[PDB]
C-alpha cells in the first residue's frame, strides 16, 4: 500500500488506485483491514497524481508527434511546443522529491503517510495553480503570441512559488520569439 | 485463520470491525477502574442494558487524535454533527471512569474544531482576490511547522510510554497559539464589494498587534507580514510605473479606509500621480530587510523615511 | 510492553508484500477462479533492475515475447529496447550514397544510446530507471516516425530532411 502509492503517484497506476480517464484515480474501496484515517491521506495525496499524469500526458501529446509537415497553433504551432517544453523541467522537483520519498522509505519502512503528506504540501497549493493556465490555453484556443499574456496575468500575483514557476515556462515561450526575431531585424 | 491471524498480529484493524478487541492486563483497580466502576453499576441495578463501549487502547486513541489534529479530515472515530467534531461514546480503556474521559476528549476535540474550520477555509480555495492566498500561505507556513511535531509523535507511540496526560502538556505551547487564531478568524470569516472585504481583513491583524504591543505576538507578527505583501507591491507599482492598475478596486484606496497608512498617505497619493505627469512629456525588498534590524508604532515609522525621500524624489 | 504492531500507514517491505498478496487473494476470489495473475515478483528488485537494463542493450529478456504494479513501470521501460532494435536491423548494411552516409548517421545515436546505458550505474532505485530515460527514451522513439520502421530515399529524403 505504501510503495504502490509511490508508483501510482510517478505515473504508474497500480491495482489499488485504478486509473480512468473520466476519474483519474480511485482507491479499491472499504475492506474490514481499513478504515477511513489512512484513505483520506491517500486520496488528498491522489489528487497530485492526477494532474501529474495529466501533466505528462498532454506533454508528450503535443512535442514529438510530427516531422513537422496550415493555420493551426494549438494542435500544431511552436508556441504550443515551447510551453510543452518548459513544463517538464519546471516538473523537475516533484520526480525529484518522490525520488526522495523511496530512498526514505528503504531507510526505516514504519514511516507514516503523513510523513509523506507534510513534505508534499509545498506543492500542494502550487499544483492546482499552474493547472487554469494550461486549461486557458486547451479550451479558449490560444495560439500564437496569445499564450504568453495568459501565462503573463497569473505572474503577477502574490505567491512566490507559483511567480517563479510560471517564470522559467514564460522564458522558454519567450525564447522561439526572440529566435524569430534575432534573425528577422 | 491464515490470512485474519496474521493480520490480527500485525494489523491493529479489530478494535472497530468484528471481534471488538479485549485487552489483558495486570488487573486490581489501579487499572483496572472501568471494570470496578461497571461492578459497581451492575450491582447498583440499572438493570438491565449495559453501556455499549467496544474498548478502544489508549495509545491507539492518541494516534487517531493527533491525525485528527493535523489537519486531515475524515476519521472515523469523532463523527461530524454539522462539520463539528464531537466525542464518540464507545471510548474506554481500562480505566479513565468514562465521564473525565468525555470531558476530556471534547476539550481537545474543540481544539481541533479550531484547526478543522482553517482547513476548510483553505479547502474551498483548491475547490483573483490574491490576499486570500497570501493569507492561506501564511497559514501553510504555519500548520506545516505544526503538523511536523505531531507527525513525530506518532512514531514515538511505538517507542518508552506516551499517554494523554504527557502529550496534553507536550502540546501546551500550541493550544495556547490556537485560540488566538479562533477569536482572529471569528471576525474574518463573518462579512460585498472587494475593496471592504480587504480593509475589513487587514484591520482586523493591525488592530490585533497593537492590542498586546512571548509566542503570540510572533504568531501574529508572522501571519502579519505575509499577508500585507500585495499592498506593498501596489504601493510600489503606482509610484514607479505612474500609473495605478487594480484588481476591480482589489486596493483598498480609489482614484476602504484603513489607518494603517494614514501617516504618509497623501505622500503617497502625491507621489504616484506626480510621476504619471512625467512619463508623459524597491520598496517590499526595502522592507523585508528591515524586520532583520514598538512594533508597528515606531518600527512602521521607520519604514516612513525610505518612501518620504522617494516621494521627495518625484516631486522634485 | 508489546509494541503497537504495524499499520497501514506504518510498515513496508513485508507487510506491503503482504497486502499486496491478500489483495491478490481477494480478487481471486471474488471471480470464482477463474481469474490467473503471473508471478507477483520478477524475481526480486535489484536483479530485475540489471535485467532492464540489458533490455536496454538490445537483448530483450526471455520473459518477453513478439506487487502487481510492476507492470505499469515495465511496459514503458521495456518498449525502449524493442524499438531500439526495430531501428538497429535497418541499420545492418554495410541505394543511394548519401542514403548510407544518412544510415552511419543513425549508428552515431544508436551506439551512444548504447553506451549511456551500463556505463553509468552501479545500481539505481527502480523509479530512477523510469524517470532518467524519459528525457532519452521518448527521443529514441522519435526517430522511429522519422524511419519508415516505398519510403522517401536518396535526394528525396535529403532535401526533406534539409
Amino acid at each position: 500500500m505504501i510503495h504502490e502509492l509511490l508508483l501510482a503517484l510517478s505515473g504508474y497506476p497500480g491495482s489499488i488506485f485504478t486509473w480512468n480517464k473520466r476519474s483519474g484515480l480511485q482507491v479499491s474501496q472499504d475492506f474490514p483491514f481499513l478504515h477511513p484515517s489512512e484513505t483520506s491521506v491517500l486520496n488528498r495525496l491522489c489528487r497530485l497524481g492526477t494532474d501529474y499524469i495529466r501533466f505528462t500526458e498532454f506533454i508528450e501529446q503535443y512535442t514529438g508527434h510530427v516531422q513537422q509537415q496550415q493555420g493551426q497553433g494549438g494542435l500544431h504551432g511552436i508556441y504550443l511546443r515551447a510551453f510543452c517544453t518548459g513544463l517538464d523541467s519546471v516538473l523537475q522537483p516533484y520526480r525529484q522529491a518522490l525520488l526522495d520519498l523511496e530512498q526514505e522509505f528503504l531507510g526505516d519502512p514504519h514511516l507514516s503517510i503523513s510523513h509523506v503528506n507534510y513534505f508534499l504540501d509545498q506543492f500542494q497549493l502550487l499544483f492546482p495553480s499552474v493547472m487554469v493556465v494550461v486549461e486557458q490555453i486547451k479550451s479558449q484556443k490560444i495560439h500564437g503570441c496569445q499564450i504568453l499574456e495568459t501565462v503573463y496575468k497569473h505572474s503577477c500575483g502574490g505567491l512566490p512559488p507559483v511567480r517563479s514557476a510560471l517564470e522559467k515556462i514564460l522564458a522558454v515561450c519567450h525564447g522561439v520569439m526572440y529566435k524569430q526575431l534575432s534573425a528577422w531585424m | 485463520p491464515d490470512d485474519r491471524s496474521w493480520l490480527e498480529h500485525h494489523v491493529v484493524h479489530q478494535y472497530w470491525t468484528a471481534r471488538p478487541s479485549q485487552f489483558p492486563h495486570s488487573l486490581h483497580l489501579h487499572s483496572n477502574l472501568a471494570a470496578v466502576w461497571d461492578q459497581h453499576l451492575y450491582s447498583s441495578d440499572p438493570l438491565y442494558v449495559p453501556d455499549d463501549r467496544v474498548l478502544v487502547t489508549e495509545t491507539q486513541v492518541i494516534r487517531e487524535t493527533l491525525w485528527l489534529l493535523s489537519g486531515v479530515k475524515k476519521l472515523f472515530i469523532f463523527q461530524l454533527i454539522d462539520g463539528k467534531v464531537t466525542v464518540r461514546n464507545n471510548i474506554i480503556v481500562t480505566h479513565l471512569t468514562h465521564s473525565c474521559l468525555r470531558s476530556v476528549l471534547e476539550q481537545i476535540a474543540a481544539y481541533g474544531q479550531v484547526v478543522f474550520r482553517l482547513q476548510e477555509f483553505i479547502d474551498e480555495v483548491m475547490g483573483p482576490f490574491r490576499t486570500y492566498q497570501a493569507f492561506m500561505w501564511a497559514l501553510y507556513k504555519y500548520f506545516i511547522s505544526f503538523k511536523e511535531e505531531l507527525a513525530e509523535i506518532e512514531k514515538c507511540i511505538i517507542n518508552t510510554t506516551i499517554t494523554l496526560a504527557i502529550v496534553v502538556d507536550k502540546l501546551a505551547p500550541r493550544l495556547s497559539q490556537l485560540k488566538v487564531l479562533h477569536k482572529v478568524f471569528s471576525t474574518g470569516v463573518a462579512e460585498t464589494r472587494n475593496v471592504v472585504r480587504a480593509s475589513h481583513l487587514l484591520n482586523t491583524l493591525y488592530k490585533a498587534i497593537l492590542e498586546y504591543d512571548e509566542q503570540t505576538v510572533s504568531l501574529l507578527f508572522s501571519l502579519w507580514v505575509e499577508t500585507v505583501r500585495p499592498y506593498l507591491q501596489t504601493v510600489d507599482e503606482w509610484i514607479v510605473h505612474g500609473h495605478l492598475w487594480d484588481g476591480a478596486r482589489e486596493f483598498i484606496i480609489q482614484r476602504t479606509m484603513v489607518s494603517f497608512l494614514k501617516p504618509v498617505l497623501k505622500q503617497i497619493i502625491m507621489a504616484g500621480k506626480s510621476m504619471q505627469l512625467l512619463k508623459n512629456l524597491e520598496l517590499d525588498d526595502v522592507h523585508d530587510p528591515l524586520l532583520a534590524i514598538t512594533f508597528e508604532l515606531t518600527l512602521r515609522s521607520c519604514l516612513y523615511p525610505h518612501i518620504d525621500k522617494q516621494y521627495l524624489d518625484c516631486c522634485g | 510492553g508489546h509494541r503497537e504492531e504495524p499499520y497501514l500507514t506504518e510498515a513496508g517491505r513485508d507487510a506491503f508484500d503482504k497486502f499486496c498478496r491478500l489483495h491478490q487473494g481477494e480478487l481471486q476470489l471474488l471471480a470464482g477462479g477463474v481469474l490467473q495473475a503471473p508471478q507477483p515478483v520478477l524475481v526480486k528488485e535489484c536483479e530485475l533492475v540489471k535485467d532492464v537494463l540489458n533490455v536496454l542493450i538490445g537483448v530483450v529478456s526471455a520473459t518477453f515475447s513478439l506487487p502487481e504494479s510492476i507492470s505499469s513501470l515495465l511496459s514503458e521501460v521495456a518498449e525502449y529496447g524493442t524499438c531500439y532494435t526495430r531501428l538497429s536491423h535497418f541499420s545492418l548494411q554495410p541505394k543511394g550514397l548519401v542514403f548510407q552516409a544518412f544510415t552511419s548517421g543513425l549508428r552515431r545515436y544508436l551506439q551512444y544510446y548504447r553506451a549511456c546505458v551500463l556505463s553509468t550505474p552501479p545500481t539505481l532505485s527502480l523509479l530512477t530507471i523510469g524517470f532518467l530515460f524519459k528525457k532519452l527514451g521518448r527521443q529514441l522513439r522519435y526517430l522511429a516516425e522519422l524511419c519508415g520502421v516505398a519510403f522517401p530515399t536518396g535526394v528525396k529524403l535529403l532535401s526533406y530532411l534539409y
